[PDB]
């Protein structure tokens, strides 16, 4: 496959590798807060791990959109893969593992801690979308 | 510099955490204790203000930033308690007949209101959504109320006679008045000697906390009947010896600390908000 | 069969009651979903 | 349809929310509020009652669905408690004197209960298991009891002699025995004045709350020394005037009905289990 | 339960037979035997009780499972029945002058009712259906019926003058009234010493067995003259001594609960289920 490829790329030629669960994704443990507050009592965010082939991603509301425009709270999270993937197989769950029991966590600037205690809901309006 | 708008903040995880700022901020911050005069009564030193400072400074604060302000009761100090330091700390003497009376102090002091002026005497007011209020405070604050139907006329009184009136609050020094929401009231305040403003619970006041000294788990900062929280800022302490309890407060001074964090509505990033 | 003196408002008297109906709830409620939508930008996500 | 059996019922995990039903609960649902008479007192008018109805026709309750029921005390009140509405809330004055008392009432009307006719002078009576009391109530409810051996000789008492027997209540309207499971006892009681019977705690009952009106959390709905389960059904206030209480219930009666639940002994589905 | 009940059950005609699960049923269940005072007093015997306790221990209930009530007489028993233990057998004695008021009794105990209040002094009440009834009972229930027309004057009588109404009973303990569908009544009954309830017969009540002590088959538990069902539960005997029947009360206790299904026992005692 390797020789192949590398004589198709000599020829100008459209070629492809075939990957089982590409590496695509570069490491990164990060959480971006909407809302926040020096106390982080009541924040409104996500939480996402991108590792390899596999994404999680975890919208957390602290007051479970008491007061958002009609009790619906929004979260949306865009990777940008570094190459054109084709012909992927992907499974997509309802649910993060990774961000679904207590943790503490660091500050955005690491001056303190705050405190993470999901309870895990049905996320709403699912909608993935792949875009080129 | 961005002080108008909110901004998301993205943070990454496995950042390193910062060193301790526990000493910056005992040495860039001042911290006030609000004691009863019976304490002072009872401790019967007129150096016991030098001593705690001292002590204090043992513990870590500059000698200059520990402040003591003194009240005579709970009662006269829900009206305008003003608290201006970094951290403030309450002891609050417990009596159980004064229950509603603390839970609304508490309520005043533990929490942020955003208060706008009322005129009983030229609109009929209504409460909006369940974080809308009326705090009244004064020497002597009665507050009747009677609610209007959709006609302005009164239901279960007359807006010409304030006889007729129902009675929520009577020779009130402090007052938390909760009414149906969506319903216009008549108000009757003894504005004369107390003024009543309709106020919002914006959230937690996370520099001022209580400890109820002598009592049992009573106080309601809520007026969800369904809930009763009892948050990090209010503490419960059994007591003999006033000295005691200022040697407790003095001791555990990181821990009390540490329940409490820097006013959020203060400094300057909450600029252009509501305050600073 | 038109017992005169009851022809007088017939049709008026049928519609007080056709539009206090389920039907004309209905229609009112569609109508309401439908100006709600179009009036929302985001106010939307309400909308399985 | 298939009433006396149970079935397995399966769902999935992605099935949508229904719109809420809080609205035609109201709309199809009865409210009953259960006060002392010093309540009614202390409010000092006789149109409060439609005052308070028409506040709750502004919460979508319609007229005439809220009904207000009263009573002398929770001493009287404890006598035979009937609650017969969809929702029950029941509001209970706090007094030291009376803890146990507002825990039994509690623990009888926040739970369901089996109960079966109790014949002393003719039979003995053990508690088979953890759930199993004695609910003695009347004007004057005084029961003794004489604990027996495997022989029916009794330990410490006498049977022939009642002086002997162990003293349990003494003039009660309303007490829950608990005695030693697997023993049987012979029971002294006032039949002439009481009735005692054998009860069953089958579960909770969801659609009663009881709102404890000032003091502290004291109520103890089980009988087991290491739990005191503060349920969602139990709420606490501080007060001082019943206005300001009658005004927190009808402005939070959201909160408070979704605390609650309709009754799951009562309604067509448990048919043929035990009622309806 | 209820996320079940609308569910199939199925079934194969091939499922091996149980075996006889009376014992069974005998030691986890609780009798209640209602018998009139004459019986006692025939029978002139203070442990009677105890023999026939032991008698139903010796055909396998256990010790204390079995339970006597007694009532002065069948309209005396009409007043509110309550209905204890999980089966219930009723020695009603018969008098060939009270045929209407032992069917009225039958009638209230042998089925389920769901009753609601009448607040006749407001309202103009009518029956939906062939299963809506008003039951009134009390120490003298005197009910008299105005019936109206489309436009609410009476026919036959006068709303305003109640001595023209037509009346339907008179010092009754217990009474079904039966008026015409689909028309609007007003009422007059002696709520003094009398209370009325829109009643539906939901359907049998399985654990309840009616035993008449002499005449012959007289009881109506339908109001519908067509039909005159006589149940499994509705048993006839003759007799001459009260000794023997209670004898044949014991020896045929497998037969008679065999006749009878459990889980028909509401939580509550009563012969209705009480709705606000
Ligand atoms: C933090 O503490 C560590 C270990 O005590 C020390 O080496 C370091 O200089 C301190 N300051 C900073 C800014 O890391
Ligand atoms: C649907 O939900 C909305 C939002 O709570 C509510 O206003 C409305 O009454 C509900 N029912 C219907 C039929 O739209
Ligand atoms: C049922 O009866 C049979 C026949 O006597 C017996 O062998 C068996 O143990 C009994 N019990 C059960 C549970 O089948
Ligand atoms: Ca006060
Ligand atoms: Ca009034
Ligand atoms: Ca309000
Ligand atoms: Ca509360
Ligand atoms: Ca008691
Ligand atoms: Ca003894
Ligand atoms: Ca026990
Ligand atoms: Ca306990
Ligand atoms: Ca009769
Ligand atoms: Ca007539
Ligand atoms: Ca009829
Ligand atoms: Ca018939
Ligand atoms: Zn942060």
């Amino acid at each position: 496959e390797y020789i192949e490829n590398w004589n198709l790329q000599n020829r100008r030629q459209r070629t492809g590798f075939t990957f089982h669960k590409p590496n695509i994704f570069p490491y990164s443990a990060s959480f971006t807060l909407n809302r926040s507050q020096p106390a982080h009592d009541n924040l409104m965010g996500t939480m996402w791990l991108n590792a390899g082939s596999e994404i999680q991603v975890a919208g957390f509301d602290y007051s479970c959109a008491i007061n958002a425009p009609a009790n619906i709270q929004q979260f949306e999270h865009i990777v940008q893969l570094r190459r054109v993937l084709t012909t992927a197989t992907i499974t997509l769950l309802p649910d993060a593992e990774r961000f679904s029991f207590p943790r503490v966590i660091n500050s955005a600037d690491g001056a303190t801690t705050w405190y993470f205690n999901p309870v895990i809901l049905r996320p709403n309006n699912v909608e993935v979308e792949f875009l080129l | 510099q961005n002080y108008g708008i909110n901004l998301p903040i993205t943070g990454s995880m496995d950042t390193a955490y910062a060193n301790s700022t526990q000493e910056e901020t005992f040495l860039t911050s001042t911290l006030c204790l609000y004691y009863p005069t019976e304490a002072a009564t009872e401790i019967n030193d007129n150096s016991w203000k030098d001593t705690l400072s001292q002590l204090f400074l043992t513990k870590g604060w500059p000698t200059g930033s520990v402040y003591f302000k003194e009240y005579t009761d709970i009662a006269s100090f829900s009206v305008d308690p003003q608290l201006y330091c970094d951290y403030n700390v309450v002891l609050m003497k417990y009596d159980a007949t004064l229950q509603l009376d603390m839970s609304e102090l508490a309520d005043l002091i533990l929490n942020e209101w955003l208060c706008n002026p009322m005129d009983i005497t030229l609109y009929y007011y209504q409460q909006t959504d369940e974080a809308n209020k009326w705090i009244s405070m004064g020497s002597s604050c009665t507050i009747k109320v009677c609610p209007l139907n959709t006609q302005t006329l009164g239901i279960g009184c007359l807006t010409t006679d304030t006889a007729t009136f129902e009675e929520v609050a009577t020779a009130e020094k402090l007052v938390i008045t909760d009414v149906v929401d969506g319903v216009n009231h008549k108000l009757d305040v003894t504005t004369a000697t107390c003024t009543i403003r309709n106020c919002k619970k914006l959230g937690p006041r996370e520099n001022v906390a209580v400890i109820q000294v002598g009592g049992s788990d009573v106080l309601d900062i809520t007026a969800d009947p369904t809930t009763a929280p009892q948050t990090e800022r209010m503490m419960r302490i059994n007591w003999k010896k006033w000295w005691q309890v200022f040697y407790t407060v003095v001791d555990y001074v990181n821990q009390i600390i540490q329940a409490m964090s820097k006013r959020s509505r203060s400094l300057n990033s909450a600029a252009f908000y509501y305050r600073i | 069969k038109s017992t005169i003196d009851a022809a007088k408002s017939m049709a008026t008297s049928v519609m007080k009651k056709f539009k206090k109906s389920g039907l004309a709830n209905s229609v009112s409620t569609l109508t309401d979903s439908l100006s709600d939508a179009a009036s929302s930008i985001s106010r939307g996500a309400s909308i399985r």
